[PDB]
């Protein structure tokens, strides 16, 4: 059966997705990116710093991601100066837009599927609705409304969220002062202790890292009332119980740009010392082993896209030429989304799936440093169950603990009387790769400044990377494969479809940019 | 009141600094003030054909539809077919064309719905336009001329994005009988909150009277005020920012980050053209291009310099201190 | 840390501004902060005997006294036995000198316990005094050289009362390790917060700028700045009341009210005299007798007149509209 | 048995409690108000507008409630124009004040106390202490934290709470726009929703507001799980179960100054035509008969306060001539708190109960007019079990969607286009009488100018009413008697008395000013 579902929304974005169902199980899977406003096109010509502003626009949920891996571009390019303050401030506000991101996509974009009449039969359905329910669930409405507080420390930052560009190459505008500190931490403890902790966890985010297993993450679930009943533990029995962990696999492999310099080690950004300077590692983890990313191997496709191009090509001499759907769908073409690829040696150029799943994983590998996220939990729930929408989901909802300790030890480390800002020299020279993990996974930013203009400015969003069409090869990106065999028990309502898009928190503003 | 929010050329930052929205927040206001979200993209729970059903029913008056929010630009590239943004079968445009001569309100949430935006900074390669305006020039999409069903133009609520209150304060006005209260301004942006600059309430208003400049970003911005070296658009742009602070804590250019116009038509201003980015364009490095709204050079420089030279002491120093 | 908060002539505003906290409330404050509230008038558990085992532990060392919190003067009459205020069998300024010399961190919040506040007023009936200072004269009760066992004066959060941040985010900066970031003015205030004025945000520099009175109360501050015919002393007081919006919201000066420098020592300014209450003192009707801080009139006057002539003709209209 | 409570706290200010107790029971109560800043002396000789500054500062709490009748005996004095927006804009923020002041006090002064041991064999403790422990109460942190709600919308128009002096001879200062407005709204409709209904009811108000008998409380508690179980519900049953029902009854007369104008019935405000103008109606319920309310009938004496006099004064020849303590209570004066009495026919002058109670009775008078609040419920519940603790707190409780309604109605009244301020003449001469009913009762202001300054400034607070001592005819106050015939069952921690006196909401900084 060939089912064409449109729109599939609460992807951030305009997302046609037309499936092969054979037995009621996905067999093939086409993601159609249909929304295209070509800001890589508009930043050619423009100042060097433009992307600062066009960038976060790409995304209003993640564009402070955006607007932190624009920056980093620019320091890169630039080879600026970044105060530990400054290099803090960034990570606090790309960390609380995640941490905004992760109740905001999970209870409104993501949940409310769970009350889909699919799981009616299911035990767990009527506490599903009563949860979950859009915008009266007991659940969706505390944690939509709460997920505004981590973009309150943003704002206090930042001066707003979304739509802040006050990361710019040198550190950022702001000068944070003593209060904006104070107000940040505090709306932070409020929200890990009213969302995170209370209604999510039921439990401290101390007692969720504690997991190091699956089995870990099995027993705190049943370890005591109120993470049984918490809204992660509820989740994950609701997963198992409706089978959200047996579909959603996808490619299973992975990549992570990371993001969260540590301060003394990301001075002076440059493409070659980022990974070491990361806190939240970058790593791709492909065919069960773990590489080290390297902006290097990135390449678009656009064979199935619509953009002109043969050849997959570098982001740096990337190009982003449009050509119209209609022409393009006879050509085989299906999505604004370009096909990112990664080299990975033995595999060639291959699909990665980012994301926080991605991220843990990356986290997994070994030789991490000790200002490096070490957490082999992931790994092992890799092994023990393979990926899945419950799986990648709960990889989402593992960074909110991860990240609040991060940030709330970031606001910590804040020297209030030093700088957050070097004037750089605004070179009319200068190739810049900026990376960062948005909520989504790994955006990344390959700007080339030539004449004091953006000669060049390639935007690869974790979406893309996960929704991207076929490559050359016609190999499904993660996404479309993820959807490959993915039940079908409504063909009118394909739920088990917006599960597994959704479930990489699928950004469509993001893949298209 | 019925509501159906659409999303053309738009990032969703409208929706995400409307999810922002306090007293009321948005669960509230979906819920609790009569406004009944038939559909959003970010938020729906429709899909495939049961959300095309709810979009047809208010496209074709099956179903009231009383306020269509849109988001975006709207995209008429390739050729003003608009296939750079289908949604639902069709090009984003024809949704806007049915669903805004359906509704009683139409409100252009964000520059890309208001004007045009960043995506339609050139060379355009969308074919985006605002609702009913295309920068600065009114007409946009639906034409000068085009009405709601009851008598209104596109509500433009700018922005990049709109302010949640901006948005959920005039819902709130409609939603409780206040709709008569709303009056819009030239460029059809509710007056009540755009009637101020973003220069008003602004914590460097001081600084700005007295022509004392911020330097440089970071730790510079503890004092001084951001029109000279960073090209803050405050004084020429209208907008509560600096009134009603951003997620209820500050303003880019309480921050420190200057006001780029983004309430205004013309928003990204010069296109963001090579130098205009955080920079002030002066003439001969001393007299700004582009002085505050209803000031002139030659008067605004000879205030600006018995500003200089009756400075007080503080407004030289750091203020926004640790 | 313990905190002791006690009122003396106090009106439990700043404990009520206090309550009104956000980001932190008060209560997560005083739970999830590590601020062992041990007792405070308005919220503490115990009464009689019990809360007076607390006061005398703390008073005489039996167990730490981190923080302890005045609100409202050291009362003094009559005739210094201080017994206008009777606290726990004993004048609550006996309490004052036990306690103060007991902590660790001493904070006068509130005018009252600052400086003296509207108590001190003349007569001062009560022989109202700060803690440390008396109106703007340092010394108030426990003296000028009086420093907490850490080794800082009276911290002093002034304010009629005081914003709940300007206390909280103390709290929080001491519970958070930051307590060498707060820097203290000469009226042992947070710079933080006080180094900034009240002017500082406000909505209507602009038309402070441009010499635009607001002429009316009601519609009639829709425009115009309350410097000129309402004794707004912004300019000259020192606060973050524009900058950090009270109750979220507002401030006196953007609702339309004058501010009356009630984070300065000499509030009441001219102990509200007759002619002196929402009205500017003027010479000759036209030269204000206060001009702002760090100016003076001659350059104030001629940069005012530049001003006017130089004033948009929005300066000139309403701002804040409906 | 005699027990000094020094301090009785939770009380906004001073109080030491001296009772005799004979068997467990208070026989006799002395009520000791232990500060004094003399306002009114200081309010001599000043502006005729420094009573909008410095009445508010009498008390944080109800410092609102200060400015409005402050406002009021200014627009009485100088025969002012209200504009209708204006006397909306007073009505609302007064209200406001209280709808913030019920909560606040009930968690954070009063219900902590339920939590005492004294009550530990009840089958509700363990709840009680869940809900009300202080700090920590399930229904403690919200009801305080969202108390802060109304009071945001009181600072919407006043521009801060507390101390705004906003409302002034002619209007008040402000001018609300449309988002002003709307967002009040949407603040106390969050409150309302959040707070009143589904804590405080577990209904909606109008379901608590069909309530017109004691009966009907009763049924209302048990007529589903959410009103029995919610704050008002339990605190019913708790009172009913613990015996907070069987004593703080009190004088049983009552005094409501009233408050709320109707905007088009006090334009011009005068003594004379406060009455009918009150949409919270004035009224003197004493010996089962109610009285309309003349200001004229005050007096306060001071035989027992810490003031010189020998006879009652009416406020506007009042005098506020302090008495050092030491030599006071050689006289036998006890109390910063003057002794407010009203001369009801009949009774001469006689203690009337100040507070919601007052104003609930006052309510149910007869020959309402159709913007006057008409309520029965509490003169049946006067009837039907008469004053206690619980009855004076279900009063105050009753209040909550009672003016949530009417500030909501206000708003919606408010005409944006028109007038909130008319230019009074700053008469040299006048006499103003301002009174309205703060969280606590009638509140009452006496100025008179002369020469351009205040002549005389006589405040007289509700706690004053209720907690004033005794008068020269050695008649107790209303909390005094109320604290008569109280039970003490742990000496060590006479919890009961402080019932009785936060059952009053007793504010000891309003008392003695
Ligand atoms: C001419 C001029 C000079 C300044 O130094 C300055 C500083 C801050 C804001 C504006 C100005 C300005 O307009
Ligand atoms: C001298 C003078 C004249 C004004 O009109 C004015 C208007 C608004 C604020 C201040 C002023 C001022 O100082
Ligand atoms: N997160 C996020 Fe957005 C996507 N995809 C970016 O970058
Ligand atoms: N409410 C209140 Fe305060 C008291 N008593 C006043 O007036
Ligand atoms: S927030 Fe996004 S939708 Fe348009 S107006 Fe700005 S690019
Ligand atoms: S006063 Fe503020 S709005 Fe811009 S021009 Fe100066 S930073
Ligand atoms: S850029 Fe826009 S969001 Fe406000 S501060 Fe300037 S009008
Ligand atoms: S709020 Fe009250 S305690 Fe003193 S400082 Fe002002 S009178
Ligand atoms: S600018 Fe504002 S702070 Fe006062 S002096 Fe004018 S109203
Ligand atoms: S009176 Fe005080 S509260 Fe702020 S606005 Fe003026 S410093
Ligand atoms: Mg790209
Ligand atoms: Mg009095
Ligand atoms: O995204
Ligand atoms: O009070």
């Amino acid at each position: 059966l060939d089912l064409f579902v449109s729109p599939l929304g609460r992807v951030e974005g305009d997302l046609d997705v037309r499936v092969t169902i054979n037995d009621g199980v996905v067999t093939s899977a086409w993601t159609e990116a249909a929304m295209f406003r070509g800001f890589e096109i508009i930043l050619r010509g423009k100042d060097p710093q433009a992307g600062l502003i066009v960038c976060p626009r790409i995304c209003g949920i993640c564009g402070g991601s955006h607007l932190y891996k624009s920056a980093y571009a620019l320091d890169t390019a630039w080879r600026t100066h970044m105060p530990p303050n400054a290099t803090l401030i960034r990570n606090i506000c790309q960390a609380c837009e995640t941490l905004q991101s992760i109740p905001r996509y999970f209870y409104a974009l993501f949940a409310i599927d769970l009350t889909n009449k699919n799981y009616a039969k299911s035990k767990l359905y009527d506490e599903a609705v009563r949860r979950f329910a859009p915008y009266v669930g007991t659940s969706y409405q505390p944690g939509v409304v709460l997920s505004a507080k981590p973009v309150e420390v943003y704002a206090i930052f930042g001066g707003q969220w979304p739509x802040s560009s006050f990361m710019v190459p040198g550190g950022v505008m702001s000068a944070p002062t003593l209060s904006d500190v104070t107000r940040a931490i505090a709306i932070l403890e409020h929200w890990n202790d009213n969302w995170l902790e209370k209604q999510w966890l039921g439990c401290s985010v101390d007692r969720w890292l504690e997991n190091k297993t699956w089995n870990d993450v099995l027993a705190w679930v049943d370890e005591n009332e109120s993470q049984y009943n918490s809204d992660c533990g509820f989740f994950i029995r609701y997963c198992l119980d409706v089978g959200l962990d047996k579909y959603g696999q996808g490619v299973g492999n992975y990549l992570a740009t990371g993001t969260y310099f540590e301060p003394s080690l990301y001075e002076n950004p440059t493409i070659e010392g980022r990974n070491a300077a990361l806190i939240g590692r970058s790593g791709v983890f492909a065919d069960g082993r773990y590489f080290e990313f390297d902006q290097a191997n990135v390449t678009e496709d656009v064979t199935h896209s619509f953009y002109e191009g043969n050849r997959p090509l570098h982001p740096f001499e990337g190009e982003t030429i449009p050509v119209n759907p209609e022409d393009g769908r006879r050509q085989g073409k299906y999505s604004w989304a370009k096909s990112p690829r990664y080299a990975v040696p033995g595999l060639g150029n291959v699909p990665l799936e980012t994301g926080p799943l991605a991220r843990r994983m990356a986290a997994s590998a070994p030789d991490a440093e000790t200002h490096q996220d070490d957490d082999p939990l992931f790994a092992d729930i890799y092994n023990a169950i393979g990926p899945s929408v419950m799986v990648r989901q709960l990889a989402r909802m593992h960074e909110g603990p991860k990240y609040y300790k991060w940030v709330r030890q970031w606001l910590d480390d804040l020297e209030l009387k030093e700088s957050f800002y070097t004037k750089p020299v605004e070179y009319a020279e200068g190739k810049g790769f900026g990376s960062t993990e948005a909520a989504r996974g790994a955006l990344s930013d390959w700007i080339v400044i030539e004449d004091s203009k953006i000669k060049n400015y390639q935007v690869v969003t974790p979406t893309a990377w996960n929704i991207g069409p076929r490559d050359a090869s016609e190999v499904l990106g993660p996404i479309e494969q993820a959807l490959v065999g993915s039940p079908i028990v409504d063909a009118e309502d394909p739920v088990e479809l917006g599960h597994v898009a959704r479930s990489f928190d699928s950004c469509l503003v993001c893949t298209v940019h | 009141a019925s509501v159906l929010w659409f999303q053309g050329g738009a990032c969703s930052g409208n929706t995400m600094s409307f999810l922002n929205a306090d007293e009321p927040n948005v669960v509230d206001l979906i819920v609790d003030f009569g406004l009944d979200l038939l559909w959003h993209p970010s938020l729906g729970l429709e899909l495939g054909n049961n959300a095309q059903k709810v979009f047809w029913d208010c496209a074709k008056g099956e179903r009231p539809l009383d306020i269509f929010v849109f988001e975006g630009t709207v995209i008429e590239a390739p050729n003003g077919t608009g296939q750079m943004d289908m949604f639902a079968g069709r090009p984003m445009k024809d949704w806007v064309t049915d669903l805004a001569g359906a509704a009683q309100i139409v409100v252009a949430i964000g520059d890309c719905a208001c004007f045009g935006g960043i995506p339609a900074m050139e060379p355009n390669p969308s074919g985006s336009t605002g609702l009913q305006f295309h920068k600065r020039e009114k007409g946009g999409f639906l034409g000068p001329d085009f009405r709601s069903k009851m008598g209104l133009p596109v509500i433009n609520v700018p922005g990049c994005p709109a302010h949640p209150d901006w948005i959920t304060q005039i819902l709130v006005a409609l939603a409780t009988g206040r709709a008569g209260d709303i009056t819009l301004d030239d460029l059809h942006r509710p007056e009540t909150f755009f009637k101020t600059f973003t220069q008003t309430g602004c914590t460097r208003v001081q600084f700005f009277e007295y022509k004392q400049s911020t330097l440089s970003f970071g730790e510079g911005t503890r004092t001084g005020c951001l029109f000279y070296e960073f090209g803050c658009r405050g004084p020429m742009t209208h907008s509560p920012c600096n009134r009603i602070l951003w997620n209820r804590q500050s303003s880019k250019t309480r921050a420190g980050m200057p006001c780029l116009g983004c309430t205004e038509p013309e928003f990204p201003h010069f296109d963001l053209a090579p130098g205009t980015v955080f920079k002030t364009q002066k003439v001969s490095g001393m007299i700004p291009k582009e002085v505050p709204e209803g000031t002139d050079h030659l008067t605004y420089m000879g205030l600006a310099a018995a500003a200089r030279i009756a400075a007080p002491q503080w407004s030289k120093e750091d203020m926004f201190v640790v």
